[PDB]
């Protein structure tokens, strides 16, 4: 970004992200039947599409439980935003997944992010995320766990859901090179899965403890072994003003510039 | 006739206060007119004083009055004008107008009539006691106000008596300045002020108010002054009770209009002065100039500036007014340039080289203003800009003569006060933002600084120089001779005048308009010159009182009103009705073109950067153009800016955004027209943004609500958010804060941190300690919140405030303002908020707020509980509230149907001896009893009836009972009812309808054990209450009296939800008990309001669900219509004082011909209500309404009263009830309304259970009430509403029932919710449960812990965990969980009572009564009493101790503390024989140990606290007791 004029345009632009809210589209595509089916609630979804931004990816971790008597469908109930930054093709966010009380009844189910340009494949920097994620952690299940992409159309919003498959989680484990063409990347390490909209059931949102999710304004402030806690509370707006301190620090002034125009009129309280 | 609109355009007056209505104007004596190239020039000499009347002396302070002289010290003599009136100002009441000349010396008449408030208030032994009397002083400049207060607390300071500005924001400073007196303020804040209501609670103690420079009414303010005045004076004829007007002006004709006006008497009150009495002699020089070409005029008027200031070189002071900031030093120079340029001609200002001292010019040398190139020469410069103090360092160099050339603005004049020889004012001309151009100042401008010219006393006489435009030459002769009309611009505010009126509510429909703008001073114009205001003679004449006219007038206002959606005012009925809208706009001053600007404008989605653009869309703005040459700087500008404009290109709205992002973001501009129209945009944001705010967050919409509320505090705080909130406290250097920005450390991250920690962030640990202070000063909540589920509908929240901050009034100040608001799963919408305030004394008191919220199909994971400084940026606390674990209630079966029967007639009991105490009185039962019937009748069978109250259970009872009198000649019933007035109640109408008719004795139970036991046995029907059959029936395996009863009566059993409840649900319980034990049948028959659960009560009592009826709250014989009505007004005086009028409206709509009561939350409030109620029907024009008998009638009546003002509100009709009142005067007041006489009653609360009297309408006035014990208010309890309302039935006639519940904005929603669905009820016995486990184990109930969770069994406890477990907080649905939550209960609750020694627990299973807790449960006594008794009680102690530990008693803590309760008791607690250790005096504890005392020693007190004294008096004798145990 040229972090200046790059910062404003994007900033009013995102602005009309409630836009999109109401137009969606979900991969329909064959389905595997012997795998599970993810039901994402709509509300976290709206949320989650107005906090972002056209540029800079951001990603939250998916929190849910299969409904009673019916273990193949898994409702994600929850999304939990971490302290994180994006880029246009990747986002960076820390090693520590989440820990909290609320999230204790509930298993995770992977994560969703917001992907500004729509391409038809799981791009090579996801299933090596995914995988390394799923290396460090066996928490997450290769089966149960997914990545939702959900991409910016015109006007709109479109999203699809991918499972790692065995091959894919292996080149991703090995996979060094971050570059939109590693070596040895291949359609066979991802598949797609079966999720759905819901107006059902409310999902909600977990945030940073003692700050907010939205490291993208300062990168230096951000590392992989950064540890945080978390709280029951919604997400803050990309360009909200808490996440971009650096802006509004920004003034160099003397006091006695009051002293012009000292004439004071008031008169109202 | 109908009304026709009219256009307002055309028929206002553009250049107001430029005005100049008449067209002709005067010379004085001796003037003339000389006219010169490009300029004519005209002068007149100065006036000749009027020669002293005959034996017309000057009165010094000595011979007025001994009082008033006191603060008049340092002058010797009174000024010939105030000599002149000083006898009306102290000796009549009588309405004052005064016109005298400038420097005449006006403001010292006012103060006269000010003393003579002062001391109509005195006393011998104290002086000016200040809580009678308030008095507003209205001055037309800030400065002026300023300084007033600053001279007028120094003067009146002899008395002690404390006169302050009024720039309070409202909330802050009220509790601050309601103990302030003679409040001096500009006419505006008054006029917000009084529209918020901040003056509501002021008035009524004000008996004079203060215009001073009233011919401020001719300017574009005008209409303010107009609205005042008007108001006060039309309030007067409601209130009849009077104040004193005092008006002050300029010398001016039309002043007997503003005598009119001011509704002062021609003939005594009227003072009029010519310019003759000026005290300096004024000889008047006016230049206007003729040239077209602006370019050449600015040169000649520099050269006339020159040669009229070298004119006065010699010996002689001149003063220069030029209305630039910077020009002030830019006049300057120019001279002094041309006096080098004179080559050195015009210098030598002094009388030598070294004489007259240049060496004071000289020596002071170095200074803060460009005064040190200035200062070597004659001259130099004043203005506020440049320098602080400097300024009093110049003013004490002019007042000396060290410069005789002074260059300055009118901030001088108005400011404080120094004159000058000769001065001098150049060009007249402005630049006014609000105008979008240039405009000649004002009248009071130039009136104010030409009346500087010549000194009081070093001065013979004084001259002055106006030099202005030729055009406008005519316009300041009108003014400086009295040329000039006063008129009023009234017609072009008249649209937002009406709007504050409505919101007021002082304006129902157009009459009332009509009414009030009789009251204005353009009603007396629009009489007295109908020729300039825009009336024929003729239509005139067609219509002489201008009813018509004020009635097509008011019309357009209300169109436009009406367009706008200001108001809903249809043209049929001529009413208005305001909306939110409308009091948000009325609130803020906005004016009513901006709001539909917001209207339409505002939505929920909107960002920072659109809600920018909305504000510079504001209509208050219109105006503001932009200008070529800064169009270079705004676009500077414009990319210098933080939030993006670019939506905007160059136009108006660019500017003005562009303009409060320079201002917020702190940015100096190069043009001077930028920052003129800068401030303007600046001052006028804080109340736009705000009424932004207020709508947006009254419709609900969370995101937009905390955008613009963060906006208003970053132009209040003239900062973003981004930078660091220790800049709010500007004690802070400004180098340390930056250097705190630079490294990037989280705010809240610091309270981690010591003193050291903090200074090594910033490598600077000098300040270490210093700023840890401020981190520690800044405002911290930290909350708790406990959440049960009501319904599957309904969550309660219960939020605990601690305050985490160290408070500093002269930081905090009087109070700290907070919102909280609880917002929804995505933080999107918000669910509820409330306006929470909290005192200066209560910082590190926990505060408790209570509220309901709702929840939704999709149950969500959470919600928010968001709390936020008003004032205070970055200053915020969130609070998750997570529902993961939440298990709502199971829903509610339909209440059982409500059958069509054959309506049942008395006939149907084939007893005759029956019939009859029905038969005439009702000839049918209704839909409820007779659906009943045959189950309660003809049916031994337990029955459930539950129906909302009204609906006549009663007898639904009686039925019961007279099948069980059928059944036996001696059988036996107790009937029970949770309040002993109800009780008392019920026994009454039993005793007459039983023993009287029937001869079936019938007995009422008591306090005392033996007499009680006598009293049963010897009854067929005992009615008791809760508690007295409890220690009674504890013991009943010994009492055989308890066993052999038939019937068994519970009425208000829902009742259980509220405390004393666990009580009655014990009874019920044993009394279940006990059928079980004796083998025989105990029928038992409850009776509640509608009950949603319902189906619970049914099975714990033991009825078939065949025989239970539960009713929904629509089926009553009688409908009601029930309307809830919302205040806004959270200060509860406020409140409470603003709901007056809607009180005498509800009547006068719902039920005017009808009964009506009226609840109130004071014992006192009950009298001033009804008076109220009487004071506002006098205003209808229809007095004594509410009597429907002649005054000869109500003699007989009035004969038994004491209370000589309770005579006058029944001789109106109305008349009231409360504690206080003998039960003869109470006996008679319901006599009277019953039997029609009196139309309306106001009731205190209390008496809402005991009453037997109903009416047709009532309203219940502010749900809340005072509880001193924690310093709070809280709102009634929800059964007690219910009665309240169940108070309107009147079956026998009305077809309808009416009420009208006036309450709280917070509290609306929930009785919306709770009033109309059937009610669900709790069990509390989990909380109080050691009495009776210790209890019930004496009587050997329980031997063993087993026996205990048995007895759990048996409780209505039992059926409700499962139903709701989370309201008991027990976490499962299950049965182990449900087990293990009961085990743990008995495990504590005998732990608990072991410890206290009450019982001795053995092997871990079995348990024994012990010592204590015998004698407990003896003398039905709180087991933690007798332990703080055993822990207490030693062997020394003696009646001094036995005193204060009998008092600490547990049920002496029920005792409560009242309005102002800590100083009563602190004055009866100095006079008692036993004074207390360091006692609060909000604890019962004390307040019980000092009435106690105060019985003693047969101190009579007042009958409020006396009733109290008996009510601890008759529970006392058994604690005593227990000590001797």
């Amino acid at each position: 970004f040229s972090s200046k004029t790059e910062w404003r345009v994007r900033a009013i632009s995102a602005a009309n992200l409630h836009l999109r809210t109401n137009h969606i589209y979900v991969s329909s595509d064959d389905i595997k039947e012997t795998g599970y089916t993810y039901i994402l609630p709509k509300n976290v979804l709206k949320k989650f599409i107005c906090i972002s931004d056209l540029r800079a990816q951001i990603a939250g971790y998916l929190y849910g439980v299969s409904p009673p008597d019916n273990p193949q469908v898994k409702e994600i109930r929850c999304i939990v935003m971490v302290p994180q930054w994006g880029t246009h093709q990747t986002v960076h966010l820390p090693g520590q997944l989440p820990q909290h009380e609320y999230l204790k009844e509930m298993e995770p189910l992977g994560w969703i992010h917001t992907q500004p340009n729509e391409s038809p494949q799981l791009s090579p920097q996801d299933v090596t995320t995914h995988a390394k994620i799923m290396a460090d952690n066996p928490s997450w299940d290769g089966e149960k766990t997914i990545i939702i992409t959900c991409s910016f159309t015109p006007g709109s919003c479109t999203l699809t859901a991918y499972k790692l498959t065995p091959s894919g989680y292996e080149w991703g484990r090995q996979n060094t090179d971050k570059g939109n063409n590693p070596k040895g990347y291949l359609p066979s390490h991802y598949e797609r899965v079966q999720m759905l909209l819901s107006d059902r059931f409310l999902g909600f949102f977990m945030v940073p403890a003692q700050s907010s999710w939205n490291y993208n304004f300062m990168g230096v402030r951000h590392d992989p072994n950064m540890k945080y806690e978390l709280q029951l509370a919604n997400p803050k707006e990309f360009y909200h003003e808490v996440h971009r301190p650096s802006h509004f620090l920004n003034f160099a002034l003397l006091q006695e510039g009051e002293v012009y125009s000292a004439d004071r009129e008031d008169l109202y309280a | 006739a109908p009304r026709q609109v009219l256009d307002l355009e055309d028929l206002v007056f553009t250049q107001g206060s430029h005005f100049m209505a008449n067209k002709r104007c005067q010379l004085p004596d001796g003037s003339f007119r000389r006219q010169r190239k490009g300029y004519e020039e005209v002068h007149v000499p100065a006036l000749k004083p009027k020669p002293f009347g005959s034996e017309e002396q000057l009165l010094p302070v000595e011979k007025l009055p001994k009082y008033a002289q006191a603060g008049f010290e340092g002058f010797k003599t009174l000024n010939r004008i105030q000599s002149k009136l000083y006898r009306a100002a102290l000796e009549t009441d009588e309405n004052l107008l005064l016109c005298a000349p400038t420097g005449a010396g006006k403001t010292n008449v006012a103060l006269m009539c000010m003393l003579r408030e002062i001391g109509k208030h005195i006393n011998m032994d104290g002086t000016i006691n200040v809580d009678d009397f308030k008095i507003i002083y209205i001055a037309p400049m800030r400065s002026l106000v300023q300084e007033m207060v600053g001279s007028f607390g120094k003067r009146l300071a002899t008395y002690g008596i404390t006169v302050a500005e009024l720039t309070g924001d409202h909330q802050l400073c009220k509790e601050e300045i309601s103990a302030t007196q003679i409040i001096v303020c500009t006419p505006e804040k008054w006029d917000i002020i009084t529209r918020k209501g901040g003056e509501r609670t002021y008035t009524q103690l004000v008996r004079l108010i203060i215009l001073d420079e009233i011919h401020l009414l001719h300017d574009d303010r005008g209409p303010v002054l107009e609205a005042l005045v008007a108001r006060a004076i039309r309030n007067i004829e409601m209130t009849q009770e009077d104040v004193r007007l005092i008006g002050l002006s300029a010398t001016l004709p039309n002043y007997e209009d503003v005598a009119t006006f001011l509704r002062v008497d021609p003939a005594k009150g009227l003072f009029y002065f010519d310019n003759s009495f000026r005290p300096v002699p004024l000889e008047q020089t006016y230049v206007g100039i003729t040239e077209k070409k602006a370019i050449k005029r600015f040169q000649i008027m520099n050269e006339i500036v020159y040669e009229k200031i070298m004119e006065h070189a010699g010996k002689n002071q001149v003063l220069v007014f030029v209305h630039s900031r910077k020009e002030t030093g830019k006049t300057a120079r120019a001279i002094r340039d041309m006096c080098l340029e004179k080559d050195t001609l015009g210098l030598f200002l002094r009388e030598g080289s070294a004489s007259t001292e240049v060496l004071r010019t000289e020596a002071e040398q170095c200074k803060n203003l460009e005064l040190k190139d200035l200062l070597p020469y004659g001259f130099a410069i004043h203005h506020a800009g440049m320098t602080r103090v400097d300024r009093t360092l110049v003013e004490d160099l002019f007042a000396d003569k060290h410069i005789q050339v002074l260059v300055s603005t009118a901030t001088l004049a108005w400011g404080v006060n120094l004159p000058a020889h000769t001065v001098i004012i150049k060009g007249t001309q402005v630049y006014s933002p609000e105008k979008g151009r240039w405009t000649e100042l004002g009248a009071l401008d130039i009136l104010q600084m030409l009346g500087r010219a010549g000194r009081p006393q070093y001065d013979t006489k004084g001259e002055g120089i106006l030099i202005t435009s030729h055009g406008e030459l005519q316009y300041y002769l009108s003014l400086l001779n009295q040329q000039l009309p006063i008129e009023s611009q009234m017609v072009s505010k008249l649209p937002d005048m009406l709007n504050a009126e409505i919101v007021l509510g002082n304006v129902q429909n157009a009459k009332d308009a009509v009414n009030w703008l009789g009251y204005a001073y353009l009603y007396i114009r629009m009489l007295r010159s109908p020729t300039l205001y825009g009336i024929s003679h003729d239509d005139l004449k067609g219509d002489p009182l201008l009813d018509q006219r004020r009635l097509d007038l008011v019309h357009t206002a209300a169109l436009m009103l009406d367009k706008n959606n200001l108001v809903k005012y249809d043209k049929k009925t001529g009413n208005f009705q305001v909306t939110e809208l409308g009091r948000i706009a009325s609130h803020y001053y906005i004016t009513n073109d901006t709001v539909q600007t917001y209207n339409q404008l505002l939505k929920p989605t909107l960002s920072e950067i659109e809600l920018f653009r909305v504000f510079s869309l504001s209509s208050e703005f219109k105006n503001i153009t932009v200008r070529e040459e800064e169009k270079l700087e705004l676009q500077k500008l414009l990319e210098r800016v933080p939030i993006p404009v670019k939506e905007s290109i160059e136009e108006p709205s660019a500017k003005i955004n562009v303009l409060l992002q320079a201002f917020i973001s702190q940015l100096k501009l190069e043009g001077f027209a930028l920052m003129a129209d800068m401030v303007y945009v600046t001052q006028s944001a804080g109340r736009l943004m705000r009424a932004i705010f207020e709508i947006v967050l009254n419709r609900g919409w969370a995101q937009l609500t905390d955008k613009t509320l963060n906006l208003c505090k970053m132009i209040d705080k003239r900062m973003w958010q981004s930078m660091c909130p220790l800049r709010q406290f500007r004690k802070l250097p400004e180098e340390v804060v930056k250097k705190i920005e630079k490294k990037n450390f989280p705010f809240e991250r610091l309270y981690d941190l010591n003193h050291n920690e903090i200074g090594e962030l910033i490598r600077m640990p000098k300040m270490g300690k210093t700023i840890h202070k401020y981190v520690h000063l800044f405002p911290k909540l930290e909350l708790s919140v406990h959440l049960q589920p009501i319904t599957r509908s309904t969550l309660k929240v219960e939020l605990t405030i601690t305050p985490d901050f160290q408070w500093d009034e002269k930081v905090h100040g009087s109070s700290e303002a907070f919102w909280i608001l609880v917002e929804d799963v995505d933080s999107e919408v918000i669910l509820h908020h409330e306006y929470f305030l909290l005192k200066a004394k209560y910082a590190q008191d926990e505060h408790l707020i209570t509220f309901f919220v709702p929840v939704f199909e999709p149950l969500p994971p959470q919600y928010f509980i968001r709390v936020v400084s008003d004032r205070w940026l970055s200053c915020e606390t969130q609070l998750p509230v997570s529902f993961r674990h939440l298990i709502l209630p199971e829903k509610y079966p339909p209440p059982t149907e409500l059958l069509d029967l054959q309506p049942l007639p008395v006939s149907a009991l084939r007893n005759s001896a029956f019939e009859s105490l029905y038969q005439d009185k009702f000839p049918f039962f209704n839909p409820i009893q007779t659906q009943v019937f045959n189950t309660v009748y003809n049916s031994d069978d337990n029955v459930f009836v539950g129906a909302p109250t009204g609906s006549g259970k009663t007898i639904c009872a009686e039925f019961a009972i007279l099948r069980m009198l059928l059944q036996s000649s001696e059988g036996r019933c107790v009937y029970i009812t949770p309040m002993e007035a109800l009780a008392e109640q019920v026994y009454m109408d039993w005793y007459e309808k039983f023993q009287d008719r029937l001869n079936k004795k019938v007995v009422l139970l008591t306090g005392e054990t033996s007499t009680d036991l006598k009293l049963l046995g010897k009854g067929n029907i005992i009615i008791s209450t809760p508690e007295k059959w409890d220690i009674l029936s504890r013991r009943w395996k010994q009492r055989k009296n308890v066993q052999n009863i038939n019937l068994f009566v519970v009425d208000e059993v829902h009742l259980i939800g509220g405390e004393n409840g666990p009580v009655l649900e014990v009874i019920c319980s044993r009394m279940r008990y006990i059928s079980s034990q004796i083998e025989r049948p105990i029928r038992i028959v409850a009776l509640s309001s509608s009950l949603s659960n319902a189906k619970d009560v049914a099975h714990w009592l033991g009825c078939s669900a065949t025989s239970t009826f539960n009713f929904h709250p629509n089926v009553r014989p009688v409908p009601l219509e029930l309307h809830i009505q919302g205040f806004n007004i959270s200060h509860t005086q406020t409140r409470l004082l603003s709901m007056a009028k809607p009180v005498y409206h509800a009547i006068t709509k719902h039920s005017p011909k009808k009964p009506v009561i009226v609840f109130v939350p004071s014992r006192k409030q009950t009298r001033l209500t009804a008076i109220d109620i009487l004071t506002t029907c006098a205003a209808d024009i229809q007095r004594q309404r509410f009597l429907h008998c002649t005054e000869k009638d109500l003699i007989p009546y009035l004969e038994k009263l004491s209370d000589s003002t309770l005579k006058e509100t029944l001789l109106n009709g109305v008349g009231y009830l409360h504690e206080g009142l003998s039960p003869m005067e109470r006996r008679l007041v319901e006599q009277l309304f019953s039997s029609g006489a009196i139309q309306v009653v106001v009731a205190s609360r209390s008496l809402c259970w005991g009453m037997n009297v109903a009416a047709h309408l009532v309203i219940i006035m502010d749900t809340q009430y005072y509880n001193g014990k924690i310093h709070a208010y809280v709102d009634y309890p929800i059964y007690d509403v219910l009665q309240m309302v169940g108070h309107a039935n009147r079956p026998l006639q009305d077809d309808e029932g009416r009420c009208v519940i006036m309450c709280q904005g917070s509290k609306k929603d929930f009785f919306k919710k709770f009033l109309y669905e059937p009610l669900p009820v709790e069990s509390h016995l989990d909380h109080c449960m050691h009495d009776h486990f210790n209890a019930e184990i004496v009587t050997k109930t329980i031997e063993n812990k087993q026996d205990a969770v048995d007895y759990l069994t048996w409780t209505f406890l039992y059926r409700r965990m499962t139903q709701n477990p989370n309201y008991y907080n027990l976490q499962g649905i299950s049965h182990r969980h449900l087990s293990d939550h009961l085990s743990e209960l008995v495990e504590q609750t005998l732990s608990d009572l072991e410890q206290s020694k009450c019982i001795s627990i053995e092997d871990e299973m079995d348990v024994a009564p012990l010592n204590l807790g015998m004698i407990a449960a003896y003398y039905y006594i709180n087991y933690t009493t007798i332990e703080l008794f055993s822990m207490s009680l030693n062997a020394k102690t003696k009646v001094r101790g036995l005193i204060e530990i009998i008092s600490n008693a547990a049920e002496y803590e029920n005792i409560p503390i009242r309005h102002h309760e800590d100083n009563l008791l602190r004055q009866l607690a100095q006079k008692v024989p036993h004074k207390l250790n360091n006692p609060k005096f909000n604890d019962p504890h004390v307040k019980t140990n000092l009435l106690l005392q105060a019985h003693l020693s047969r101190m009579q007190l007042s009958a409020e606290l006396q009733s109290d004294t008996e009510e601890i008096l008759s529970k006392a004798i058994r604690l005593i007791q227990a000590c001797v145990d």
